[PDB]
């Protein structure tokens, strides 16, 4: 009981999601220059270690373990909608002549 | 240099980041390296940084355009310690890629891994 | 005409096969039931387009019926289908 | 001849489309007929068809077309009218 | 100490704030952990979450990348090492080592501008 | 309807009608945070008119229903159930597109640091943000609504929002059938609400970082009063009733004072009824129609009339018009008002023809349905369409409902034949 | 096409996402540290699990048992109208 | 309300006659409650994954193309009315 | 998967009786208690390392043919309900 | 021949990248050799039967609802183009 | 006399890497003896009870989840074809 309500691994929260906006002409900056940044160089940042201690050396011969079985993963229900335009409106049509008004039939005059 | 005009924000499908063409650079790197080799902690940290700027440099031969590569190598001796390791990421998921690789001899047991952020 | 004729043909292997032979030569391989009901399914489905395909083709001035041809090349595949079933049923009856 | 738009479910680019290909096909054609028979294959090539298209001056018309693909317009006194169904 | 630009250090890789972000989300889940193979995944992922929601709250123009390493205590050597290939003027990198009685807890965390 | 090509189905359409209307809903809740699609006022509006037409058909077909007294009871529960979704449609939507403009407010931002959007298509709709603090400004006039409001102290010293909404028209009330004992919305509904500052984004390099909030996917409602720069008004709030916030806003010019005195109200929606009290200053300017009140609660608010104020009716003559046979009449109504209400009605189509006042001149001569036409007026604000619940709360006896009808129908048989006169 | 003044002034929005815990590698590590009580507890199960295979290789205690698990057309199916006709008219001329 | 249950066309059916006039019923139900041909796929499915044992396979439309492979006595195409269902047990 | 209880169709019980009940009623509340497959096989491992002299192991699953050794009087096999289950001590 | 490759529109993907590429190339194979749904959702079937085995179900159409039950990490639905095309592992 | 056309992704091992390769041959092997994954699992099982220190549990199929106690440096879990293979030592 307690061995998987320990074990599992739950999100303890919701990924947070970010959005970034600006101007398209803003972009391609000529600037951007990726570089080389060896190992060497990262020492003092990235290039860690842990010493193998040999006085307390406590290393043991475990014998007993548990590995979590998957195989296929638990299926999936999907609910896929395929639509084209919302439904289509109805229309009246009818010819008819335009005229101009006889006001402006009398300013030309 | 290129207008902001005719700059294309999404890299081509030809220069996208090929998840399957870095695990074999990957596993190629680390064939070449640690196959055969004994756990030694002076010339661990030396085989990880050389795992690291071979895989680095293979990235950059890809030649994919804008596209920042980190490669991390952690190489471990093999005396039986529990070993959890992860990782959890925050960007673009349209354009950034990752991708990771694992060898195991009867010594060291070693995980590198390189990941593609693409550049705008 | 006798390109169309000939076109025909393609299906000609139900009629030229031996049967018994083709039927052995499985059976002596201990098939099982999931490749029995692929070879089921497929001569099942090539009756089904044989049916289908009985139809009328006008070349020109001379209409061409197809509707006997079609008929005994369906006739054909399903005789295929028959003598699947039947030697199913003699294991199951065998077993039993 | 200004186009004088009666009906619209329609967007202001492809109205201007709308208009630009029926004056074209206006242009190129004497026969109402030919004039809807160009307005529809256009159409059908740029804005995924089915497409129809009625010209003429004299026709009343009711037809239920899909959102946003009506137009129903006057370029001088000749009616033109499209709208997308099928 | 001459004084950097706030707009400058807005988008400019904190090495400081980045380190102590990764120490405080280390002991936030480890501080008094002793290791347990079943819950050593939940820790790093606890941790790999509060790194993550810390940096997101620095409100930068950056990506941030996230990975936890946890190894048991035996006496078994490990050795890290890590060649990038980017602008190192703005984006920037750490690395924290963390350790009790029973674990070895490595988080590296990579923060590159957009 | 089919002529007109309304853009919604008719609630003749039970099934397809509910699917509209939840797919109304996914659009309007639909997650637009990082789109300026949501920021677009005729994207709402555009929802708002297709729920007011829906509206006013499932009123026209839930009036004449105020085996077959099951089957119309459940068409009735049918239509209100309607008319909630449109209405928790329209609410949805306009809070979502809200949420998406507060979203940019950061791009939104103008000089003044006080930001003033208003849209009129109906509906009236208008936004102001005072990110300034200006302790000295006392009055707030916004020209987009027409609206005067004498803000207090509170508003001055904190930076808040302030949505004034007012519906007006056909199918913008709700109270009643949601009212409990007297009261009604006059001159449409006055939706006032408060609104804190939602999460900006951040500009770093041109680079502008926007994070998702729940505030960015909908807004929320503040009442009265505001905070004093630092205080929770949704659970703190000043015991004295805060400077009551006068509100001058143009009632449509076709409505008079009929309710004695003159009441303003603001929906007490925790007691279901149009609470007067803390609403003060109530006056009414009839030289330009506008409404004058001094609000201390910020929630629906309207000028009220009481639902029993013309109930019992005083009496009713109906004399003949249609000549000899049964074809038309003319009804003199003494409902409590000073003139006698004179309606010319024929076969199908009632018109008003006494009182001649210009407010109700648009039915005064126009032949059309009764029903509709007392819809039409009440649509402007009349109780002639009342309720058992309001019959009882005059103090008369509601006739039941199958007597009342049967006598209806009778009296009708008899209408253009003989005369008819009201017993006390 | 070629992008224009109000396409490069247009602010273009960019989405970030926060990734899962992408967990990378889990060794099978054997040992707990002996100067523990942890590892006290973990050796005292070691041992109990090397009696449970001296008691199961002890005697006839090794026998299993039978598991046949016994627990497909593939059907091809079409949806048209497939009724289409472009035509032509004139009409009054 | 009005029975409006359009006569259902079968096309393709390896089912038992119960089985088909249970898909019948439940494809009625399903156009009844919804027009959205994915909600009448869940509705379908779920109702008959409780009756006849997961999984089964629900695709509603108009406009669609198809290959699946099915189990025996676990499959059926048809109409009802316009409206085009498919129904397989597969996994 | 989450229920009540479920048949356990047992095709083998190298097993005592009462115990075989006692992997009854184990297999049953993990059913509630969790909604895994793997998260099933846990509790029924647990359990019955608590009960009867760990170690036990435990598969739960659709479709698997497996062989396994155990310790006699401590093997079962049961599809219970929509989960088939393989439960032996083997140390 | 014109390249005209209409960018799949990626609508519900549970697969990884490299694999949803190889998916977008098999279904731009399907439309340059068939004209029929139905070929192109047994083109798609049978190649992804002789990549990744036995059993794959693939729809094909325009106007089409559904819900089905997929494996984890082989499921795809997206657009090519104007044809909508979904595919899933499901026996 | 079968066989899987889907590349050995070992998720986790316990045991070295030619030993891994030892026993993906020794999982082909079995593929191409018999039909039936009983009887993979059981020949993969006597295999390595044979060479790699018995008892080695095999476990073949697609879709299941447990926990077991395998003796350590005597464990494997690698997906080939369409089933999954945890094979492991418990004896």
């Amino acid at each position: 009981e307690v061995d998987i309500e320990e074990a599992s691994v739950r999100p303890r929260r919701d990924p947070i999601r970010l959005v970034v906006q600006r101007r398209r002409r803003e972009f391609n900056q000529p600037n951007a220059k990726l570089a080389d940044k060896d190992a060497h160089e990262l020492w003092n940042s990235s290039q860690m270690e842990c010493r193998p201690f040999k006085d307390p050396n406590f290393d043991m011969r475990r014998m007993e373990q548990d590995v979590a079985v998957q195989a296929v993963a638990p299926l999936r229900d999907a609910a896929t909608q395929s639509t084209g335009t919302v439904p289509p409106r109805p229309a009246v049509t009818q010819t008819e002549p335009l005229d101009l008004p006889p006001e402006a039939k009398q300013d030309l005059v | 240099m290129a207008e902001a005009a005719d700059f294309a924000l999404e890299p081509p499908f030809a220069q996208k980041f090929k998840a399957s063409r870095v695990k074999e650079i990957i596993g190629s790197v680390l064939v070449a390296r640690l196959s055969g080799q004994q756990y030694h902690a002076d010339n661990t940290s030396s085989w990880a940084r050389e795992i690291a700027d071979e895989i680095k440099n293979k990235l950059k031969e890809e030649n994919w355009s804008r596209y920042k590569y980190v490669v991390q190598v952690f190489i471990a001796e093999q005396r039986g310690e529990g070993v959890r390791l992860a990782c959890r990421g925050f960007w673009d998921p349209n354009t950034d890629n990752y991708a990771h690789d694992t060898f195991s001899n009867e010594s060291l047991f070693c995980v590198a891994t390189a990941f593609g952020v693409y550049l705008y | 005409v006798n390109k169309y004729a000939e076109s025909w043909r393609r299906h000609q292997a139900l009629w030229k096969t031996d049967k018994n032979s083709v039927l052995d030569k499985f059976k002596a391989r201990d098939p099982s039931a999931a490749q029995f009901e692929d070879k089921l399914s497929k001569y099942a489905k090539m009756a089904t387009e044989i049916s289908a395909q009985a139809k009328d083709f006008d070349q020109d001035f001379i209409r061409v019926s197809c509707h006997a041809l079609a008929s005994s090349v369906c006739d054909e595949a399903q005789a295929w289908v028959r003598a699947i079933a039947q030697t199913m049923r003699e294991l199951d009856a065998v077993t039993e | 001849s200004k186009a004088v738009i009666k009906n619209a479910d329609m967007s202001e680019e492809m109205q201007a489309d709308a208009v630009d290909c029926a004056t074209q096909a206006l242009e190129k054609y004497n026969i109402e007929k030919d004039i809807a028979a160009y307005i529809k294959k256009e159409f059908d090539r740029k804005h995924n068809p089915t497409w129809h298209c009625i010209v003429g001056r004299n026709f009343g018309s009711y037809v239920t077309h899909e959102t946003k693909h009506f137009i129903y317009f006057y370029l001088g006194q000749v009616a033109i009218l499209l709208f997308k169904s099928g | 100490m001459e004084g950097v630009d706030p707009a400058v250090e807005e988008a400019a890789f904190v090495a400081d704030d980045v380190s102590n972000i990764i120490k405080e989300s280390i002991d936030a889940v480890l501080q008094n952990q002793q290791y347990s193979e079943a819950k050593v995944s939940q820790w790093t992922s606890s941790c790999l979450e509060h790194c993550i929601k810390r940096l997101t709250a620095l409100n930068k123009p950056f990506k941030y990348v996230v990975t936890c390493i946890i190894m048991q205590k035996n006496g078994a050597g490990l050795h890290t090492a890590a060649s990038c290939w980017w602008d190192s003027t703005t984006d920037g990198s750490r690395t924290v080592r963390w350790e009790n009685k029973s674990m070895y807890c490595i988080c590296t965390v990579f923060g590159l501008a957009i | 309807r089919f002529l007109r090509c309304v853009d919604v189905p008719h609630p003749r359409q039970r099934v397809p009608l509910a699917e509209f209307l939840r797919r109304m809903h996914e659009a309007a809740t639909k997650d637009v945070t990082g789109s300026p699609d949501g920021r677009d006022l005729r994207a709402a509006f555009l929802a708002v008119e297709a729920c007011r037409t829906v509206i006013l058909e499932a009123r026209q077909e839930l009036l004449a229903a105020r085996a077959g007294g099951a089957a119309v009871a459940e068409w009735a529960e049918a239509l209100e159930s309607d008319l909630r979704t449109l209405y928790g449609i329209v609410n949805a939507r306009i809070d979502r597109l809200t949420a998406a403009v507060l979203h940019h407010c950061d791009e939104y931002a103008n000089d003044k640091n006080e930001i003033q959007l208003g849209h009129v298509a109906a509906f009236k709709w208008g936004v102001w943000v005072n990110t300034a603090k200006n302790p000295r400004l006392k009055a707030v006039e916004m020209p987009q609504l027409g609206v005067t409001l004498e803000i207090p102290k509170q508003i001055a010293l904190a930076n808040i929002a302030l949505r004034v909404q007012q519906r007006s028209g056909p199918g913008v009330d709700e109270y009643f059938s949601r009212c409990a004992n007297a009261w009604m919305a006059v001159g449409g509904l006055l939706a006032v609400d408060l609104l804190a500052m939602p999460p900006g984004a951040k500009k770093v390099r041109g680079w502008t970082l926007r994070q998702v909030t729940p505030l960015a996917l909908n807004v929320q409602r503040v009442p009265y009063p505001i905070p004093p720069a630092g205080a929770d008004p949704a659970t703190w709030a000043s015991e004295e009733e805060p400077p009551p916030l006068g509100v001058t806003a143009p009632l449509p010019p076709d409505v008079v004072l009929l309710e004695d005195p003159l009441q303003v109200a603001w929906w007490d929606e925790a007691h279901s009824i149009w609470n007067t009290d803390g609403i003060s200053d109530v006056a009414f300017d009839g030289a330009s129609k506008t409404f004058s009140f001094h609000t201390t609660h910020l929630a629906p608010l309207a000028l009220v009339m009481r639902r029993t104020r013309l109930l019992p009716y005083a009496g009713w003559a109906v004399r003949p018009t249609g000549g000899r046979n049964g074809n038309g009449a003319a009804i003199s109504l003494d409902v409590g008002l000073d003139a006698p209400v004179v309606i010319e009605v024929s076969k199908g189509a009632a018109w008003l023809s006494s009182p001649a006042w210009p407010q109700l001149a648009s039915l005064i001569g126009q032949p059309m349905p009764p029903l509709d036409l007392l819809q039409a007026l009440s649509d402007r604000g009349l109780h002639l369409l009342p309720e058992d619940r309001d019959a009882e709360a005059a103090g008369v006896t509601a006739k039941a409902r199958d007597t009342e009808e049967a006598m209806c129908r009778d009296l009708a048989l008899l209408g253009g034949v003989f005369l008819m006169a009201s017993s006390r | 096409p070629l992008l224009t003044e109000k396409d490069l002034e247009r602010s273009v929005y960019l989405t970030l996402h926060e990734t899962e815990t992408i967990f990378i590698w889990q060794a099978t590590g054997v040992t707990v540290a002996m100067d523990t009580e942890e590892a006290k507890l973990v050796e005292e199960a070691n041992r109990r699990y090397a009696n449970l295979l001296h008691t199961k290789h002890a005697t006839d205690k090794y026998v299993d048992a039978e598991a046949q698990t016994l627990v497909a057309s593939s059907q091809s199916m079409m949806v048209r109208p497939s009724a289409y006709h472009g035509q032509s008219m004139a009409f009054g001329a």
